[PDB]
């Protein structure tokens, strides 16, 4: 069990991309993948699923992510 | 061997009598320990400490339950983060501006001042007792506890650059938004129509336009076929809505919105002000207040009052 699944992450411009993940892995690992693929530093954005923001230290499973779920990549302001 | 009586707590309501050995640090006896936000872990009990209340981390079942019931979190480190923030926020000033609690500038806290000002202007009921109580005190003018909890819930520290939208995102998770509902329709001339219903937080937040009116009339978005579909608001049931967009020059007209966030700067580094629509337009910049009949500036978030809306489309 705990097989790898593919999720979507939609960037601020509207393009979704697939990512192979395991619910056992942390939000921060997904954030590293998104940073690598989008070319945006992982400090510059935050992730949300179904409205709820994703905390880096928790495993993706904590959020009820299912196959082909879409996470939203929100560009963050440093005010 | 000299000892003293103190109380430990995680919520400052339920107190727990302890007898402490004055030859050992608080840390050796309780683990991480805080006195009114100050870390006293490495300190030995002082005579003057007798009968004072100390926060400790939730290190047994009773404290874990008390902490969860009060804060609605079981992150073991939450209390420590709260106390660290509080050690600073208790020293901030909270000026009254046009009847609202603001925050005098310190520690790059403009984003928190704007969030706090916003919170005092929209109908929102928090679920954790900690937030209910702290919000009541903050409206009474003592906002240190509320601000430290905001920092703790958002996992930000004092001094860190903040985003208002992100802060609200974190805070709404801890609000009762269950009876909020949004119905959208997306119409593509190629693909046809798809209705969507959103509930709770997703029902009150939109990123892409500042104008609630434009959202009612329709915004163009990509479809999966590549054409431009139109998304428009079909129905809204909520006490407020939040419309957000990347910061852009936008004209705020008195009486057409509740409050708004202004971001001057660059994504990497920048500054927030708060604009509120009352008898005229007031611009609150921490302790500073100016007013004007018109307004144009770099707006990033606008909040609107709502009750029930149904499109005529
Ligand atoms: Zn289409």
């Amino acid at each position: 069990m705990d097989e790898p699944l593919s999720i979507l992450v939609r960037n601020n411009k509207g393009r979704s991309s697939t990512y192979e993940v395991r619910l056992t892995q942390t939000v921060a690992h997904l954030k590293q993948q998104v940073s690598g693929l989008e070319g945006v530093q992982d400090d510059l954005f935050w992730l949300t699923f179904e409205g709820k923001p994703l905390e880096d230290q928790l495993p993706l499973g904590e959020y009820g992510l299912k196959p082909l779920s879409t996470v939203f990549m929100n560009l963050r302001l440093r005010g | 061997v000299r000892t003293i009586k103190v109380f430990t707590t995680v919520d400052n309501i339920n107190l727990h009598t302890q007898v402490v050995d004055m030859s050992m640090t608080y840390g050796q006896q309780f683990g991480p320990t805080y006195l009114d936000g100050a870390d006293v872990t490495k300190i030995k009990p002082h005579n003057s400490h007798e009968g004072k209340t100390f926060y400790v981390l939730p290190n047994d079942d009773t404290l874990r339950v008390e902490a969860f019931e009060y804060y609605h979190t079981t992150d073991p480190s939450f209390l420590g983060r709260y106390m660290s923030a509080l050690n600073h926020t208790k020293k901030w000033k909270y000026p009254q501006v046009n009847g609202l609690t603001s925050i005098k500038w310190a520690d790059n806290n403009c984003y928190l001042a704007t969030a706090l000002l916003t919170l005092q202007q929209i109908e929102l009921k928090f679920n954790p007792p900690a937030l209910q109580d702290a919000y009541y005190r903050a409206r009474a003018g003592e906002a240190a506890n509320f601000c430290a909890l905001i920092l703790a819930y958002c996992n930000k520290t004092v001094g860190e650059l903040g985003d208002v939208r992100e802060t609200m995102s974190y805070l709404f998770q801890h609000a009762n938004l269950d009876s909020c509902k949004r119905v959208l329709n997306v119409v593509c001339k190629t693909c046809g129509q798809q209705q969507t219903t959103l509930k709770g937080v997703e029902a009150v937040m939109y990123m892409g336009t500042l104008s609630y009116e434009q959202f009612k009339k329709g915004v163009q978005i990509p479809c999966t076929c590549g054409k431009q579909a139109t998304k428009y608001l079909v129905q809204q049931e909520s006490p407020f809505v939040m419309m957000s967009a990347p910061p852009a020059q936008y004209e705020l007209k008195h009486g057409t919105f509740t409050c708004a966030s202004e971001y001057t700067g660059n994504y990497q580094c920048g500054h927030y002000k708060h604009i509120t629509s009352k008898e005229t337009l007031y611009c609150i910049d921490g302790a500073l207040l100016t007013k004007s009949s018109e307004y144009k500036g770099p707006i990033t978030d606008v909040f609107y009052k709502e009750n029930s809306y149904t499109t005529t489309i």
